[PDB]
RNA sequence: CUCUCGGCCGAAGCGUUUACUUUGAAAAAA
RNA sequence: AAACUGCGAAUGGCUCAUUAAAUCAGUUAUGGUUCCUUUGGUCGCUCGUACUUGGAUAACUGUGGUAAUUCUAGAGCUAAUACAUGCCGACGGGCGCUGACCCCCUUCGCGGGGGGGAUGCGUGCAUUUAUCAGUGGUGACUCUAGAUAACCUCGGGCCGAUCGCACGCCGGCGGCGACGACCCAUUCGAACGUCUGCCCUAUCAACUUUCGAUGGUAGUCGCCGUGCCUACCAUGGUGACCACGGGUGACGGGGAAUCAGGGUUCGAUUCCGGAGAGGGAGCCUGAGAAACGGCUACCACAUCCAAGGAAGGCAGCAGGCGCGCAAAUU
């Protein structure tokens, strides 16, 4: 029963509007259906035309893009760290659009084993199982041997980035809007600003 | 009563109508799109002429 | 209103239908499509009101219910199908062909032509576009796209359709010295060279042209047809040829036109 | 940091400023490449939209804005807001009656981009029409000259 | 009213900004 | 005939109660958005039972209820362009990643460089995010196209299980139409904005700001631009150039009466635009309605009733009562 007009103001010299008319269909809003953590559930809407819209109510999933490296994947949304509107979006775990989340790191992490040949995020006593021995051990052709070195010299990381591939959450904001097209899509927090919204969570607490 | 969903000699013939039809405009793309990949040789050796005169002078 | 209107009223029409006053309440109300409702002439106004073939709107269904009437080669059984500027109209039965150009006075003009002339007609482009894995498009006044063009089409220029296979054979492009009639405005109808062309950016080009006779005027651009290279028009002209007589000489023309009687 | 004032990051939206870079790009410069464009009407861009650090998503020289429409003028009356100040427009208006004018004023409220620094209250802008920047936004400074009682 | 170009004739700039006046084009039909 | 399906019923007609920068008029804008239809485009562009798929349901037959309604319940059949599910064909490939292996050149050799390649993965056009480079355009795009990595909603996005008429050509190949159809363009619009403009009143001089008032940031919602709304901030915004408040025997214009010239007054009324269907409010369906010859409430009236219930909305055309100085035919 939301109405998003614009006549139900005072004027900018501070009188108040007599109405003109009721209210128009056009005017119309609907209800905010925020965006929890959960397994899939999406509502969809019918708006001006017949077109729909994706209302979600629960989302798991979502790609992601790490940017630096041309690297898109689908990872699983764990938490909600910081959410720059309010802060009791974070206690309720509201997905919203510039939400700060906590992601899955695993689909990243292999795919920069396969195509660096390093390890990342393994720890100091590097156990290392022989299911990917065979993609960081493996037997190289003579061209390849080469290539795969080429590779390797700029294959450097932020350290910023692997102490949360140490622990496999990497920080992700949402870029897109989850209760209009029911995807939860955004990139992985790098660089500058990975150390301003670290340094704002940390001074959160 | 009339037998509907029965494979007569009419309804057999429309299913080999609208595949022709996807021929024929399979058959256009493969010489509009040719003649255009012609015209866009001339106007663009024309212009290659047209820089041979400016650049040079 | 909640939604769109269906009606026209007779005195909210089209000033150059010439509808009179006392035959009713409602004007024909153009159905949707090439042309806009301002800029043309629907089909039962030009078999009822124009050639009087049909005598009600009636007539004007069973005529056009035996499917007798082609517009731009394609039959057409709307009788309130918005003919607009440069259509062809063959009635093979009769076997006359007509063209759909503005007179000197602002209005349409019963232009029979002849059969030779009725198979191209000319369009101005309007927007061009490329899309779809990079394959570019026309856009002319009869929302005709015609894709593939040829790539010294540009914006406000004139082609001319070939209307059995709706392709274009030649252009014409926007120059001085290129003869032009003029489709909208209070100097609609006329045809004269294009003199001049004054850039207003933000805002709309004006288009000095000059008559045949030295009758300098100005348009907006998008009130200008190109009809011509050089001077030589390709398409043919109307009884008058796009020249508007002033009200002195076009009474001279009369009292002296009577003076031929006998 | 002299830009991230805010609660949310402050960053040009259409500028990747994440890429990866080799030893000399590390040693050589932290260079930001910034986002700027040309407003289509001969309004110069200035030297502090290319080279400067503010962002601002209403800047008609490095946001999101387009500039249609009407372009107008008014002299300055009031910068006490955050990036927008209050111009009045004087004009004369006709009494048909007694075949004489009156004075009359409307004021605007207009955005300031942070580009035009060091402006004074009394001199004359150039205006820009613009869609609504916010309840009665919607012009945008264009160019400003100073009144001529400056130096 | 002048500077860099195209075929002496057009672009582009103006000059401090306007009011005034004249022309133009745009202004529903009745 | 009926009934299912489709489409319309959102127009037209009526009235003028609201409404004073509001409506509206001229002028611009959508480079900030949706658009049934019409007209043109596109519709083997995707490499992965079909010579035809599945279950119901009316009309109909038959049995009933209720004082009563365009009220309907149960039983037996049967269709689809309703509701669903779902291939083949084009189809041979091609293009990007991979890549065992093989081959070639040079080097004594190491080494360096160049081709071919089985294996697996992903491939269109719409959707959503990120990154790269700079065919056509504008006065200016964060435009249009291109490339790359992925996603693609079970309340699913397109890629046709459809009807007709003449009949055929060498078991295949067919010609004209009718319905559809995502997307693009157009048409018809709608919406939201820009600038300028309106009657009387100061016995209305300060107003707006808890409860959004003006602005900034991030989002929510919405067709989209915006305090539209929410969180955190900043303390602003309008006012003798008459804000704010009240009034109007105020819907606004095109226009009408009078008039030397200037003016004054009227404009409910047949054209354009707004609003509204007794008063407020909320919805369903749909391209489009906050719709009233649609529904759900409440307040006000009021019809039938077997007292349990049922149905309403003439500021449509007629007509009636009331009102009044004051206005026509069921």
């Amino acid at each position: 029963g939301i109405s998003r007009d614009n006549w139900h103001k005072r004027r900018k010299t501070g009188g108040k509007r007599k109405p003109y008319h009721k209210k128009r269909k056009y005017e119309l809003g609907r209800p905010a259906a925020n965006t929890k953590i959960g397994p899939r559930r999406i509502h969809t809407v019918r708006v001006r035309g017949g077109n729909k819209k994706y209302r979600a109510l629960r989302l798991d999933v979502g790609n992601f893009s790490w940017g630096s490296e041309c690297c898109t994947r689908k990872t699983r949304i764990i938490d909600v760290v910081y959410n720059a509107s309010n802060n009791e979006l974070v206690r309720t775990k509201t997905l919203v659009k510039n939400c700060i989340v906590l992601i899955d790191s695993t689909p990243y992490r292999q795919w920069y084993e396969s195509h660096y040949a390093l390890p990342l995020g393994r720890k100091k006593g590097a156990k290392l199982t022989p299911e990917e021995e065979e993609i960081l051990n493996k037997k190289r052709s003579k061209k390849i041997q080469k290539k795969y070195d080429e590779r390797k010299k700029n294959a450097k990381i932020s350290s910023l980035l692997e102490e949360q591939f140490q622990q496999g959450k990497l920080l992700a904001c949402i870029a897109s809007r989850p209760g209009q097209c029911g995807r939860a899509d955004g990139y992985v927090l790098e660089g500058k600003e990975l150390e301003f919204y670290l340094r704002k969570i940390k001074a959160r607490k | 009563p009339k037998i509907q969903r029965l494979v007569t000699p009419r309804v057999l013939q429309h299913k080999r109508r609208r595949i022709a039809l996807k021929k024929q405009r399979t058959k256009k793309n493969k010489e509009e799109a040719a003649e255009y990949a012609k015209l866009l040789a001339k106007r663009m050796k024309e212009a290659k002429e047209k820089r041979q005169e400016q650049i040079a002078k | 209103a909640r939604g769109p209107k269906k009606h026209l009223k007779r005195v909210a029409a089209p000033k150059h239908w010439m509808l009179d006053k006392l035959t009713g309440v409602f004007a024909p109300r153009p159905s949707t499509g090439p042309h806009k409702l301002r800029e043309c002439l629907p089909l039962i106004i030009f078999l009822r009101n124009r050639l009087k073939y049909a005598l009600t709107g009636d007539e004007v269904k069973k005529i056009c219910m035996q499917r007798f009437i082609k517009i731009d080669g394609k039959v057409r059984t709307d009788i309130t199908y918005p003919a607009g500027f440069m259509d062809v109209i063959s009635i093979d039965k009769t076997g006359e062909n007509f063209r759909l150009i503005y007179d000197t006075k602002g209005r349409f003009a019963v232009h029979r032509i002849t059969p030779e002339e009725a198979k191209y007609k000319l369009c101005k482009v309007r927007k061009i576009f490329v899309g779809t894995k990079g394959i570019p498009h026309l856009v002319t006044h009869d929302a005709r796209t015609i894709r593939y063009p040829d790539p010294l089409i540009k914006v406000n220029d004139t082609i001319q359709i070939d209307l059995e296979t709706g392709k274009i054979t030649d252009f014409i492009k926007f120059d001085t010295g290129n003869l032009c009639m003029v489709t909208g405005g209070a100097n609609l109808g006329r045809i004269g060279v294009i003199t001049n062309r004054e850039r207003h950016p933000g805002s709309f080009d004006v288009v000095h042209v000059k008559d045949a006779n030295g009758n300098s005027f100005a348009t907006r651009l998008s009130n200008i047809f190109v009809i011509g290279k050089g001077n030589k028009p390709w398409i043919s002209l109307p009884r008058g040829k796009g020249i508007r007589l002033t009200i002195a000489e076009e009474r001279d023309k009369r009292l002296a036109a009577k003076q031929s009687s006998g | 940091a002299d830009i991230q004032t805010e609660r949310a990051y402050q960053k040009q939206p259409t500028i990747f400023q994440n890429k990866k870079r080799v030893l000399l790009g590390e040693t050589g410069k932290e260079k930001l490449p910034r986002y700027y464009k040309n407003i289509g009407l001969g309004f110069k861009t200035p030297k502090e939209a290319i080279e400067g650090t503010y962002i601002d998503k209403k800047c008609p020289f490095t946001g999101n804005v387009s500039i249609r429409g009407r372009i107008l003028s008014g002299v300055v009356t009031k910068m006490k807001m955050q990036r927008t100040i209050v111009i009045r427009r004087d004009y004369l208006h006709y009494i048909r009656k007694y075949n004489r004018f009156e004075k009359r004023h409307k004021n605007m409220s207009v955005h300031l981009s942070p580009c035009f620094r060091d402006v004074q209250i009394g001199d004359i802008v150039t205006v820009g029409e613009c869609r609504p920047l916010s309840k009665t936004v919607r012009f945008n400074v264009l160019k400003v000259t100073k009144a001529a009682g400056t130096k």
